[PDB]
């Protein structure tokens, strides 16, 4: 049966787990109240998603992406259009760019309010989960309109640019929603660092040193959170992310409340980025650009190379060209690379996807070492993994 | 400040709010209540309504 | 001899003694030996083999491939 | 033979005899099980989100009844809301049989039907939630609207009113079992409890620590 | 000789640890090929040199029947940065004997990333804490995004019938 | 103290009390739901609901097989010598397979696949999501055209200023698609 | 530790069942075939699955009694129960609640 | 007027998702017009009720 | 009402080709298949997007091609006819079948006009087609639903 | 009211407004197969939840 000994418990936290973040299993092994080891068993969601993609072409690839950071959706493809467009040195417009920093913005908001439900109802208040919800889903018509169906599988990324253009009543549908959204922000701010109950539960649980984060090897909003300040669109100047001005969030404390404060000051940043963009859009509006092609069709300074959604519609038989090659990307949770390399047939030779999720993860079991056992889901809820882009 | 302390030691013993019988903490799987299907849990979930009662 | 595209199956005695039978198991399975097989992409003395069971595609060399007529 | 895969022939004369009295009583039992049936709080990949906007404000979840049941035992309804892979499809038939036998599992998404995407080239996916569970309704998409998933609980709610009270002995598993010994050595668990504390991560070993 | 090196082979150069020197990316970063006897010769002075920052430890193989590859891509991270110096370290390892030295000691960033490459490729990483599978069931013997790996027989990955 | 701990009751107990207050006021707002089955919300205008197909319209490219991830839809054609040209003689999309990426209907040369609207197929069993040409060449449930559902219109299709699609009695989307035809 | 290999119809555990509590062993090899019944089956083709079943575990008693193993067992009594079906020795349960044809639909030979 | 199955067609009532938008009808069923739009990416055909089309020569 | 006696068995029994009106939510269908269980009646409850012909696939046999997803090659998998081959395994005790076409909002006209004969040309055989929605569960026979 | 203060319905669908909703969510769990755990005890899991309620 179960009997009473005195050597520390093992407890299974089991696949099951019923959390958002997907099938994770730490047999964490605990001295009454405090953890002393912690192994985490991942790979319940491993599909293959890199021996699928040495027999895809890129166009046949694309649909597979935006499942491995299925938070996110288009970070994914992000890289994945990157890494043939950035090797055979194809030419996006400044149209294509724009809409891709409206796309991606748009998803690091939905990645981080997809993080932010689920950890204040593990550090506490869950009268905030049914109300982040309905925040994500305003973006979530944002992405059905452009592109097809929710929040992932959304073949918006293209190789010469994206998929096409925005819908007529769009722009001005940010404007409602991204005007109406940044008074919530706030909200989420002073929901942890007011009431006190849930600053001592965040305060020191689970704090990593800057000098152990950089060899651990973490990106994104669990790096800067430790006073880092490496961020992978400022750092690579990534696709006309240059041509705005923002402030990358850090925070020198390196615990679960660092932690949090840097992904609600990155919804705050990221709607900063968004603003500049739509203003800063070339075309404007599609109905604005669409009536320009109408009234000087011929050969205007629209039509051109630029104000357009692609730069060459490539066919399916598009050839990678040959050289290896690693791109980042700098998703909602870190750095989502892929190390491709290529020969000179449709599918790639090895394509490795390096995961946000998976390097930000093999800190867990260092960061539950002298926690309680109610802290090891604020942990694990702040490092914000997303099982599906650890396992892929 | 009795109906105070009454009302904290009451909603202490039959509610949901500072209850760890939902394992979002993961101290369990699910608690006592994990294990109790049918007409066993069935006391379990409406003998709690009418402990709040 | 072995072409782009027709029915190959794979020889069983050259097969576990090379390096294509440290990645694998050594217990092959069925599908290999029935001549179904469909070669794409051959690439110097190694051959890609499409057998008709839905997993990723093996390359083994031509010395392990007997076309199946 | 004639016909490959064949329909055996139902030799029992199914005799359902049911008379004012029973039918208004079968009433109560099925609508008292498609009108409150709760779903385990379950998934693992990508569907999940799509399942998890269903709690929310904007789909209701409580509308139909539906009370989301982390545990296998209180949850008849199990909706699969993820890709199963060759691990967790050893765990997903543990919460199957961990519940009250009626069950009613409904796929969710391309995944769990026939291994959607994953069904072509794919080391470690289980080709359909079916090969491991028997299920009630499909649900096409990747991922599918929560409305769509709605439609499903419709049609997983039709499905129930049919089921009649006098068959709920055929809802039990019958044991055809078989026995055999082997010559198989077994292995120690290679998945221990310790990580940190393993006598391997407190100092690089000798013999590597003279080329660093 | 054929090719010339970079700013990580001359410095490598100066250390007496001569390494062949590839050539450029196509992103344009240094490629460098150490064998399985100087890496921790080469990554102890890469790290002293700065180079922090352990990027995507990959491993690639270059042909079916050739020799499997560990990628060691690595930047110098710092508090700010305007493409900052990086350099891609491949570690060529045959099918017989994978083994290639662990740098979990250099960076800890290699842990779960050289179990990804022992759980998929062959190649074991002597002196690895904890070298087990992840992705996959650890009690699965075959080296999946191999070429050569021929996948079983189960009835889970058949057709859907 | 006696009088410190009776005290020490008084400054929680109030700040419980105006957090009711908070909590009471979020029942005065008004349920901003979807009640499903009698107001289904109205997909977008490139919502991949799932595919049509024109038999009279395909002339037997394969693109659709060649550009799907998984090779999904099964051209059967035959290729009739006498006319020297592929009539195909059944198509089919198997549906459960689909992810619904809509690469075929997207590189079409004839524009014979296109998505429906529909997301409401859901079976009892899986083989009856094989479509055939003559099954996926139907007519899609538009939603407003029901007698049961009142169809509300989703977010990036109201006017501008509004974010729900309750009190909309009337309107379009947020923008005109050309009035600077007569206007500029 | 129950190391078991449990697809629809082919639920192999390692040890031995005392009326649903199963205890893990190292000798034995129990098999329910079938537990959610969708085949309709007869003391003629259960014989041939469990004769089938002696000729595997006599076959890999060799290897190591792993989850992987349990696996390679179950899934060739799941190719040899399908292999019952397309010769039409048992056939499919229509007194089950659900008829979602696991092993492929009905079809006529050679139409 | 009727509507033939192949010509363009443009919607006019304003309670509707499409109100502008056209295209090539297709698969003309005795109550339904399937109208297929070709927007942007993907080409999607949603059906109206034999009315509400006004087609553009 | 709630105690609805065998009424519904009754009227398949003479129209032969009903049209149930279900409301939307769903539960309150399957109550009456089972008054027709309940009388011998065997119940295959088909989707009716999914048929194609419905002389190809309810009377004769049809060629299923099944998803090959670019590893098989076309296969063709003959299916026996729907309503003809499950009438030959129900025993002679029981009475004939009945078609339980869900999702009958989107079957043409046409469609609803050939499962209406072919109950009549058919001995022991009965169609209820769920077509549209209501808020009581009413039925007519199919030949008047296709009038209007 | 704990729909009331997340601005979603409730159960609707059964009954007039959930009316019944208590009622089915209660019927369910006695019609449902309730199976003990396969190695525990059979006396003291039943009086479980008698003892508490
Ligand atoms: S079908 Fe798509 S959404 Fe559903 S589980 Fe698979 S990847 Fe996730
Ligand atoms: S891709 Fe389109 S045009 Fe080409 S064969 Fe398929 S349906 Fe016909
Ligand atoms: S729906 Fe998408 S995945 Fe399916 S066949 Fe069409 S393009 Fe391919």
């Amino acid at each position: 049966k179960i009997e009473t000994r005195t050597e520390p418990m093992v407890i299974n936290m089991g696949p099951h787990h019923p959390s958002m973040h997907g099938v994770l299993r730490l047999m964490v092994t605990l001295d009454g109240e405090d953890v002393i080891d912690c192994e985490p068993v991942i790979g319940y969601l491993h599909r293959g998603m890199e021996k699928i993609a040495e027999n895809r072409t890129n166009i046949m690839f694309i649909p597979y992406v935006s499942r491995w950071d299925y938070a996110a959706g288009m970070f994914n493809e992000a890289v994945t259009v990157n890494a043939p467009e950035k090797l055979a040195g194809i030419p996006v417009p400044k149209r294509a760019s724009y809409i891709r920093v409206i796309m991606l913005e748009l998803n690091r908001i939905a990645n981080h309010l997809l993080w932010l439900g689920p950890f204040l109802a593990d550090v506490g208040a869950q009268t905030p989960f049914f109300y982040i919800f309905r925040e994500r889903e305003y973006i979530y018509d944002l992405f059905e309109a452009a592109t097809g169906m929710r929040f992932i599988n959304n073949n918006y990324f293209r190789i010469g640019g994206v998929a096409a253009d925005l819908t007529y009543g769009w722009v001005t549908k940010c404007r409602d929603f991204c005007d109406y959204f940044l008074p919530k922000v706030d909200e989420y701010e002073r929901l942890i660092t007011n009431n006190p109950i849930f600053v001592r539960r965040l305060q020191g649980v689970g704090k990593i040193s800057r000098e152990e984060a950089i060899n651990w090897g973490l990106s994104g909003p669990m790096l800067r959170a430790s006073g880092v300040k490496w961020d992978l669109r400022k750092v690579d100047h990534y696709e006309c992310y240059d041509d705005f001005d923002w402030d990358v969030p850090v925070a020198t404390e390196g615990d679960c409340l660092a932690r949090y404060i840097v992904r609600i000051q990155e919804m705050r940043e990221s709607v900063k980025i968004i603003r500049q963009a739509l203003d800063g859009l070339p075309g404007g509006p599609y109905e604005n650009l669409e009536a320009k092609r109408m009234l000087e069709g011929a050969k205007s300074e629209w039509n051109g190379f630029d104000y357009q959604y692609i730069g060459k519609k490539l066919s399916p038989t598009f050839k990678i060209p040959k050289g290896e090659h690693y791109v980042r990307v700098e998703s909602g949770k870190g750095e989502l690379g892929i190390y491709l390399i290529g020969d000179d047939n449709v599918f790639p030779w090895r394509w490795k996807i390096r995961p946000p999720d998976f390097n930000n993860l093999q800190v867990l079991p260092q960061l539950l070492k002298g926690m309680k056992v109610a802290d090891i889901v604020a942990i694990l809820g702040s490092i914000d993994v997303i099982m599906g882009s650890v396992d892929r | 400040i009795g109906f105070l302390v009454f009302w904290i030691a009451a909603l202490a013993e039959c509610e949901r709010l500072p209850f760890d019988l939902p394992e979002a903490e993961e101290e369990l799987v699910a608690g006592y209540q994990t294990e109790y299907a049918g007409m066993k849990f069935a006391l379990f979930y409406l003998g709690a309504y009418v402990n709040l009662v | 001899a072995i072409k782009k595209g027709d029915l190959v199956k794979v020889v069983a005695e050259k097969l576990a003694n090379s390096l294509e039978a440290l990645a694998s198991d050594h217990r092959y399975p069925p599908y290999l030996f029935e001549g179904r097989g469909e070669v794409v992409d051959i690439r110097g003395d190694y051959a890609q083999i499409k057998f008709p069971v839905p997993t990723p595609t093996v390359w083994l060399r031509l010395d392990q491939l007997e076309v199946a007529q | 033979p004639a016909i490959l895969n064949p329909i055996a022939r139902p030799e029992v004369p199914q005799e359902l005899a049911e008379n004012i009295i029973l039918t208004s009583l079968n009433d109560v039992y099925d609508w008292a099980r498609l009108s409150s049936l709760w779903p385990l709080m379950y998934g693992t990949a990508c569907c999940f989100i799509e399942f998890a906007a269903m709690i929310g404000s904007r789909f209701d979840f409580d509308r139909f009844g539906l009370v989301p049941r982390n545990s296998p035992r209180q949850a008849d309804l199990i909706i699969t809301s993820g890709t199963i892979t060759m691990k967790m499809a050893p765990a997903l038939v543990r919460l199957y049989e961990q519940m009250p036998s009626p069950k009613y599992v409904i796929a969710m998404g391309a995944c769990t039907i026939t291994g959607g995407m994953f069904s072509s080239d794919s080391y470690s996916a289980v080709r359909g939630v079916d090969k491991l569970i028997p299920v009630d309704v499909y649900l096409p998409g990747c991922p599918p609207r929560p409305e769509a998933i709605m439609d499903a609980i419709v049609k997983l709610r039709k499905k129930i009113a049919n089921e009649h009270i006098n068959e709920r002995g055929n809802l039990a598993q019958t044991h055809r079992l078989f026995t055999a010994k082997h010559k198989m050595k077994p292995v120690p668990p290679i998945l221990t409890g310790q990580y940190l504390n393993a006598p391997s991560r407190q100092a690089p070993p000798p013999a590597l620590a003279a080329a660093m | 000789p054929i090719v010339e090196a970079g700013p990580v082979g001359r410095l490598l150069q100066s250390q007496n640890l001569s390494v062949e020197s590839l050539g450029r990316d196509a992103s344009g970063v240094e490629m460098i090929k150490v064998d399985r006897d100087r890496l921790l010769a080469v990554c102890q002075t890469l790290y002293a040199d700065g180079f922090n920052y352990l990027r995507c430890q990959a491993a690639y193989d270059s042909g079916p029947g050739q020799d499997l590859v560990s990628t060691y891509h690595l930047i110098k991270l710092s508090d700010n940065a305007d493409r900052p110096p990086e350099v891609r370290i491949k570690v060529f390892v045959p099918r017989d004997d994978p083994r290639v030295p662990s740098v979990y000691w250099i960076w800890k960033t290699a842990d779960w990333q050289e179990r990804e490459s022992y759980d998929m490729f062959g190649i074991v990483y002597e002196g690895h804490p904890n070298l087990k599978r992840i992705l996959m069931p650890e009690d699965w013997v075959g080296w999946p995004l191999r070429k050569d790996y021929i996948t079983p027989d189960f009835y889970e990955l058949q057709e859907a019938y | 103290q006696i009088t410190n701990y009776a005290k020490e009751a008084v400054q929680s107990a109030k700040y419980i009390g105006q957090g009711l207050s908070v909590t009471f006021d979020h029942m005065r707002r008004r349920p901003i739901t979807v009640q499903y089955p009698y107001e289904k919300l109205i997909p977008s205008e490139r919502f991949r609901g799932r595919i049509h197909f024109e038999f009279d319209k395909c002339i037997a490219c394969e693109v659709c097989v060649r550009v799907c991830p998984i090779n999904l839809p099964v051209v059967d054609w035959v290729f009739n010598k006498e006319l020297k040209k592929k009539e195909l003689k059944h198509y089919s999309i198997d549906f459960g397979v689909c992810i619904f990426c809509a690469n075929c209907v997207e590189y079409c040369p004839t524009n014979c696949l296109s998505v429906t609207e529909e997301y409401e197929l859901a079976t009892y069993d899986r083989h009856e999501l094989n479509y055939d040409s003559v099954a996926m060449g139907r007519i899609p449930y538009k939603v407003t055209q029901d007698p049961m559902v009142t169809p509300i219109r989703e977010f990036a299709y109201l006017p501008a200023g509004v974010m729900s699609g309750h009190d909309l009695p009337a309107g379009a989307q947020r923008a005109g698609e050309r009035p600077e035809a007569i206007a500029n | 530790m129950l190391l078991k290999s449990t697809t629809r119809h082919v639920h192999i555990y390692a040890g031995h069942v005392v009326d649903g509590e199963v205890h893990p062993d190292t000798e034995t090899l129990t098999l329910n075939v079938d537990p959610d019944n969708e085949l309709e089956w007869n003391e003629a083709a259960l014989a041939k699955v469990e004769a089938k079943f002696r000729e595997l575990v006599a076959n890999a008693a060799g290897e190591d009694l792993t989850e992987y193993n349990l696996r390679r067992i179950g899934s060739d009594l799941e190719h040899f129960i399908r292999s019952l079906l397309m010769q039409g020795e048992i056939g499919y349960n229509l007194n089950s609640r659900v008829r979602n044809y696991s092993l492929g639909i009905p079809r006529v030979n050679h139409s | 007027m009727t509507i033939l199955p192949g010509m363009t067609v443009k919607v006019t009532n304003p309670n509707d998702t499409y109100y502008q938008f056209q295209g090539i009808v297709q698969r003309i069923t005795d109550g339904k017009v399937a109208v297929l739009f070709e927007g942007g990416n993907w080409d999607k055909l949603v059906t109206f009720q034999a009315s509400e089309l006004e087609p553009v020569v | 009402g709630l105690l609805a006696g065998y009424q519904f068995v009754k009227d398949l029994e003479s129209a032969g080709a009903l049209a149930l009106f279900v409301p939307p939510e769903g539960g309150f269908e399957g109550r009456y298949q089972r008054r027709l269980r309940s009388k011998g009646y065997t119940t295959l409850p088909m989707s009716a997007p999914g048929l194609g012909d419905l002389a190809a696939y309810l009377t004769q046999e049809h060629g299923i091609r099944p998803a090959h997803t670019g590893k098989e090659d076309i296969r063709v998998y003959f299916q026996p006819p729907l309503v003809t081959y499950h009438l030959e395994n129900l025993p002679p005790n029981a009475k004939g079948l009945v078609l339980w076409l869900i999702d009958g909002k989107r079957l043409s006209k046409q469609e609803f006009a050939y499962l209406a004969q072919l109950t009549q040309t058919l001995p022991k055989f009965k169609v209820v087609v769920e077509v549209g929605g209501d808020r009581v569960v009413r039925w007519e026979p199919l030949a008047d639903w296709v009038a209007a | 009211i704990s729909a009331a203060v997340q601005q979603r319905i409730g159960p609707e669908y059964i009954g007039p407004l959930g009316i019944l909703a208590p009622l089915a969510d209660g019927l369910k769990l006695i019609f449902k197969e309730d199976v003990l755990p396969a190695n525990s005890d059979r006396w003291l899991f039943t009086l479980g939840p008698a003892v508490v309620v």
